[PDB]
């Protein structure tokens, strides 16, 4: 066995090993093992990707135009950030400026994508953490509707209601076939909820399965289809007439009457059943604001989004902002510059990778993507492995860093950016929720405040669909109707060798595709994604990433069943399949 | 009355044929899992993780074998000796053969797993491979698309449970009902392809007016589905209905067949 | 002025007259005039049909394949009922037997229909003769929630959401732009709801307003549109393809799974919305238990509908059943023969067309429809109105009889028929709700009761939707498909002359079209309609009509505010289009 | 702030427009009447009536003289000196007049007020004639269709509403946006038609896989409308994709155009 220290802990892998594998409500493939000491706590984590594909070998070669329908299918849950991030690139690369409106539509794509994405991990994947589903069945029902009505102006409240709601959980599980709930965690000591409020969740997990396929109307008017929608280099395929001949042909008043109606059932679902249910599962599991800090009290990292000055990605542009902060400083919110060198940076000396020099960092214009498995000493072998060993190559992820530094990346990290760098919104919901809780401010630093954050990014993505939504109006009232920008459309317009960045935040952090075109065609293209950071295997320094960081030190209950590590984990929304591309 | 036994995996895949799954909008998705099948391990919706979702695995195909199907999203990469897909520590080809092996049927989800989809574009680096490739031996209804349209996915589920049978499949093995016609067949911008009116750039006059896209890529021409009648998204749009052509995706090779800004 | 006796009542057209024109909260053109005595009460009443369009004429001359199109535009209200009553009619003349799954669909189309008409009715049509908007203005929410979950287990019932309506209504009058609540009877005595029931019912007025658009997404799949859906002549136009190549084209499971959420959808909704909400204006308007009788303690008449057995219109396959009463025998419910001469007749002595023979009836197969205005000596002029003379002609509506018995027909009338012949569902369920209410049968035969028994039959229709559905689907099990016979879609194929009847119980009652073929042309084409019947004016014998004698002996609170008028004649929810054709 | 107003009269009319009005699925009718106008006068829907609906009806008109916005539904009589219609005793004609004197614009809603529909019918017993024929200083937009589309209803009191003008209109006065294109030219059976791929009788085989209808009478070859694209009842059918021909609803005369089932 080992021992070192790194980033304040003390990383020690004698003792017990535990293996989680496969992770379930996550997308895509992962495995966890830890070490935990007699007293039932974790002094060794080790995050593993256990898929590749490699988009990025594949991208080469291939027609710039075409590269964001390749990447979009880096991830169908994250669908559509990639292909802004791609589309963003490649006209940053080419020197293309899109018109207002199809900025304005690309980021109501993406406001709409954080409202499902957010709203669905909330209940489907991280739920089952928080909510005993099978307590609900001891709930009086008529005292979960007098506590669902104490929390909200909700509609759907009725003694009744919650009656019926509890009588299908009882016939579901009546012949023995328990389905998704089958050999679950229900009745571990963590399970804090009582019954009435166990019944309400599992209530608003069956609402919220049935409406957020509405959500993404939004992304069929606009892009076709969700999964999946289509985009193009120079703005948005779907163009748009009011008042012409053919506006059948076309987005039109009908069409954008659609996007409004959904806009308004979005928040209102948002702000009446998600966000009294993440303060609900806040006031039952205060110590959960105590436990997964990791790195979010040490280094965060936001590239920023949402630019409202088309084809401007400053900072008087973006409404979600970026920064960085390191070594426990929030009063030094640091600016951010993809194309420096010496800024984000992948090491791949725990990874299945070649690099030329494995002791070094490579940016991302110099990113090298060739594959190579080898788990080295493993308990078992290389292909039935026991315990991965952590001393060598572990993951499919690269280890990335900012500056040397390793970054925590997602909804907590950017309201941690946005509270410090003064923006009036984020500080006064974050103050009115800590108050709400009567928790201090560094509470939001944990699991439970991760969770906290989705929540508020939920209903913050929410308003700005409104405001996006106006804005596109507003063009149109004044007769400005352009979505495409041609005159760099044809390859011969275009420069001989170039390159580019596109950037955004997608619903789990900092995302950047890094793109050099020559001749004509992709040179190269290397993706840096949120899960590859908050997951990332060590470094030559022996310094752990943001998943392995917020295991560190956690007890856990019952060693055989791993509650507290699927808490911490999924308060992440792990994407495995962004991660390693 | 019990429920039929379902098992969904997953190998090399980026979920959205799962996600496409949730969207149906009749019968909801909610309604087919709590009163249709009985969904008895999925990996991205299930309580137990680890050893608890192992042992759920174990005792599903071992207390149903020879009833359950096996729905599959995704694909088994051949290279590294599977590596490329890992799943309790072994390569994840040997969790399929396993499901595979006890399944009355196979449903393989998307063109990932009819086909190859984004991983097997060329150069394939991990080796990626459909599924009747592997699995040579049961039945396997390929469901194309990437993803296949919600309604369409439930829609194929209903059938099943509803007449107890398998639908009717053409020669690759697609179902009739929803792929035995091209998207051309059934576009509603047909009338400006019969005419010869094209949409020529993005945003012009024509892009205005729903003229066809033919020219700008569309391969609605040599592809099947069902995009251009049920639609998407609770009959909302599909790709053509809002200005982008047919990329070509429920077909296989779709990737490989030049730009998807080249005329078919 | 004058005094006579006719069914019981006496008709004196002495004292203050009083006008109601327009009549609104109906379809179509309706004036009604009274006279009241000394004691408010009214001794005399007139029904006058202000409109005509001379649907019976325009027929002449048509395909007898078209004639479907034309008269379903007799009404967009109760659509597709003239088109079902059409091509049953010209099928009966042909010759044509439609496949099962056609006559289905036919009844799917008409079971969707009642569930409709009778929902929109009672919300957007009667709902404010019983409810007062403004009133809920003075609701406490709480209270409101309490009594809404005290009726039903419907889920909306939150104080939230009470307060939320009760606040968009205040916002909505405190501009004074009233709307369609200006200049209303608010405050009138006869409102008896408090302020809750007034709030919770104005609720579900809104809920009703939204959900009645989905209902009809049933029309769309098999007809293609609502309103005004499609029929043919042999069967229905929807074909069905579950398993073959180009199902796309064709009712597949998709189209049917999206019928089948609907018909859930809908049961859900009037179960536990409309029905709570019919017997809570029950509960709290007894007295009107024993208003507005007319003549539904004397005479009532049902054709029957719903053939359960494909082309077989008889007693065995009518699951609604059909008959009449007269003479206040109920122990001696009678067989209905639309051929017979001596039963069905129109007679015009009262009504502004010309006869050969006014003092004689015609049986529709000897129809005559030759309008003739003729308002005699009404104290202004041919052009201005003032005081129809109901001494001589007075209505577009003709006045049909049967046997020579005014009759009325409708919910009420059908369900004295089905209760007095046996049935044991409608027997079981009458005798449940009146004793709910703590009233005698007779109660039934009443204003109020004209209220129940619509709510009634809207829930045994969305019942009746499933069981239907059901039919259709075992029938696909099975591999029958069909739904269109074409053996004699081609004229050369038909009678060179024939004749038919289609009947069925729309919405609003016992509803006929007779029809006379000749050289593969209409060469006749009548239709008497259930608002014909109930809105009738007098015959040669001066017997009074429906809405005539609903409205005799009424007492009025306030006769410048005609509520009581409004309420009993809503509660038929009168059609004039229909009546006038 | 206040809300315009609108004034909503019925000559002939069989209350189609009305019923397809309520059906609109966004915004919804609640909406548009709770937020975005104030219908100050329905008979089908108002509280208020006889008397107290007259007052209602002279108050608006005189109050809001020259702002107020008329939607006609139906159309007059011109037979038996206008009494084929009656309100409030009187020729409709009256009434449609009276309100037309104060209105700023006339939307004529449906085939009847705007070209005659099923009364104009050979051989139009009651004189019915179109509004456009007894208002002719006003401006008239008409909305064609028996009845016009729900969605398309509410997307032109949107349009207007949000815009603060009247949609652009064709030479007949149908506003462009959804009467600029024929059926046929946004017609999804359009490619059965371009390969002669025809229903010949109902049921056969060829309707089974949704061909074309020209041969069972579609009038789709000379229609203005958006049934195609916009589709019925928030996008879940249209005449065609439920199996018939159209019957030319939105065109003037459709009725006597020949059977609905001979060819164009
Ligand atoms: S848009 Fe595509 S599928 Fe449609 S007609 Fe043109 S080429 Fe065919
Ligand atoms: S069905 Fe009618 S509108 Fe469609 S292609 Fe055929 S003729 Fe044209
Ligand atoms: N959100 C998301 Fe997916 C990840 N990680 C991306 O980008
Ligand atoms: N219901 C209805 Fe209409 C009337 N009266 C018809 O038929
Ligand atoms: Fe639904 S997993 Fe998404 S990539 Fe193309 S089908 Fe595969
Ligand atoms: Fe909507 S009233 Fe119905 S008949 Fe043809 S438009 Fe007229
Ligand atoms: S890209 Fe795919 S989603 Fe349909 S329209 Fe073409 S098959
Ligand atoms: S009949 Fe009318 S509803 Fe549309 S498809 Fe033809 S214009
Ligand atoms: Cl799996
Ligand atoms: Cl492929
Ligand atoms: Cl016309
Ligand atoms: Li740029
Ligand atoms: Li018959
Ligand atoms: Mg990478
Ligand atoms: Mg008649
Ligand atoms: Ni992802
Ligand atoms: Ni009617």
């Amino acid at each position: 066995s080992t021992q070192y220290e790194t980033q304040g802990y003390t990383i020690n892998n004698a003792g017990r090993r535990l293996v989680v594998d496969p992770i379930t409500r996550i997308q895509g493939h992962m495995r966890c093992e830890v070490n935990i000491n007699d007293q039932n706590v974790i002094t060794n984590a080790v995050s593993c990707g256990t898929m590749f594909r490699g988009l990025e070998i594949i991208l080469q070669g291939r027609d710039p135009r075409d590269a964001w329908a390749f990447v979009e299918r880096i991830c169908g849950v994250c669908t559509g950030v990639h292909a802004l991030a791609s589309v963003y690139a490649i006209e940053d690369a080419i020197g293309i400026k899109v018109p207002d409106n199809a900025n304005i539509i690309r980021n109501i794509m993406l406001a709409t994508l954080w409202c499902h994405d957010h709203l669905v991990h909330f209940y489907q994947l991280a739920g089952m953490d928080w909510i005993d589903v099978l307590d609900a069945l001891k709930a009086d029902p008529r005292k979960t509707s007098e506590l669902a009505q104490s929390l909200s102006s909700w509609p759907k409240s009725s003694p009744g209601y919650f009656f019926d709601v509890q009588n299908r959980l009882k016939k579901f599980v009546e012949g023995g076939q328990l389905g998704i709930f089958r050999n679950g965690y229900w009745g571990h000591p963590q399970y804090k909820l009582p019954p009435e409020a166990n019944l309400m969740g599992f209530a608003h997990y069956l609402e919220a399965l049935d409406f957020q396929r509405e959500i993404v109307k939004i992304h069929a008017v606009f892009g076709g289809k969700n999964p999946h929608p289509n985009w193009i280099v120079g703005g948005m395929p779907c163009a748009i007439n009011i008042d012409e001949s053919g506006a059948v042909g076309a987005v039109n008043m009908e069409r954008l009457n659609l996007v409004q109606s959904i806009i308004t059932r979005t928040a209102d679902f948002i702000n009446n059943v998600m966000i009294p249910d993440a303060l609900a599962i806040g006031q039952f599991n205060k110590p959960w604001s105590e436990i997964g800090t990791g790195l979010s009290d040490k280094c965060v990292l936001s590239y920023g989004a949402f630019p409202d000055i088309a084809n401007d990605f400053g900072e008087k542009s973006l409404l979600m902002p970026g920064g960085a902060v390191i070594n426990g400083d929030f009063n030094n919110v640091l600016p951010v510059d993809l194309v420096d060198p010496q800024q984000v940076q992948e090491f791949v000396d725990h990874a299945w990778y070649r690099y030329p020099n494995d002791q070094v960092g490579r940016h991302p214009f110099d990113g090298i993507t060739d594959p190579w498995y080898n788990p080295g000493d493993v308990k078992g072998s290389d292909t039935n492995i026991q315990q991965l060993n952590e001393q060598e190559r572990y993951s499919w992820i690269k280890a990335p860093r900012w500056r040397g530094n390793a970054m925590e990346v997602g909804p907590l990290a950017r309201t941690l950016i946005a509270y410090h760098k003064g923006d009036a919104a984020t500080v006064e919901s974050v103050d009115r929720m800590m108050s709400a809780l009567n928790l201090p401010l560094s509470g939001i630093q944990s699991t439970l405040g991760r969770i906290l954050c989705r929540a508020h990014e939920a209903q913050w993505a929410a308003g700005k669909l409104q405001y996006f939504f106006d804005k596109l109006m507003t063009n149109l009232k004044n007769g400005n109707l352009a979505t495409a920008s041609t005159e760099k459309w044809e390859p011969a317009t275009w420069p001989t060798e170039c390159r580019g960045v596109g950037f955004t935040e997608a619903p789990r952090g900092a995302l950047g595709h890094w793109a050099a075109i020559r001749d004509g065609k992709i040179d190269l293209y290397q993706c840096v994604v949120p899960t590859t950071w908050n997951a990332s295997p060590r470094d030559p320094k022996g310094q752990i990433g943001a998943y392995e960081a917020a295991l560190m030190n956690t007890k856990m209950a019952i060693p055989e069943q791993p509650l507290e590590i699927l808490r911490t984990l999924h308060s992440f929304d792990p994407c495995l399949a962004c991660s390693t591309h | 009355k019990p429920r039929i036994p379902v098992v969904w995996i997953h190998g090399l895949e980026c979920t959205c044929c799962t996600e496409s799954f949730i969207r149906s909008a009749h019968p909801l998705a909610k309604d087919v899992i709590l009163s249709l099948i009985s969904l008895d391990y999925d990996d991205t919706l299930m309580a137990a993780a680890g050893t608890q979702a192992e042992e759920v695995f174990e005792d599903i195909i071992t207390q149903y074998n020879g009833k359950y199907i096996l729905a599959v999203e995704g694909n088994p990469p051949l290279g590294e000796q599977g590596m490329f897909c890992i799943s309790s520590g072994r390569p994840f080809i040997e969790k399929l053969k396993r499901a595979a092996a006890g399944a009355s049927a196979i449903i393989a989800w998307g063109t990932c797993a009819s086909w190859g989809c984004v991983q097997a574009a060329r150069p394939n680096p991990t080796q990626a491979t459909p599924i009747d490739k592997v699995i040579t031996d049961k039945p396997i209804i390929k469901v194309p698309g990437c993803p296949p349209i919600p309604d369409v996915m439930s829609a194929i589920i209903t059938y099943m449970v509803t007449f107890d049978r398998l639908p009717d499949v053409d020669r690759m093995g697609r179902p009739l009902m929803f792929y035995g016609q091209r998207i051309h067949d059934k576009c509603y911008r047909r009338a400006h392809f019969d005419a010869g009116e094209f949409v020529q750039s993005w945003d012009d006059d024509a892009a205005r007016k729903g003229y066809c896209l033919y020219k700008m890529g569309c391969k609605g021409p040599t592809t099947y589905n069902a995009c251009s009648s049920t639609r998407w998204n609770d009959g909302v749009s599909f790709p053509i209905q809002s200005g982008h052509g047919c990329l070509g995706c429920a077909e296989n090779g779709f990737w490989d067949r030049g730009s998807f800004y080249s005329r078919v």
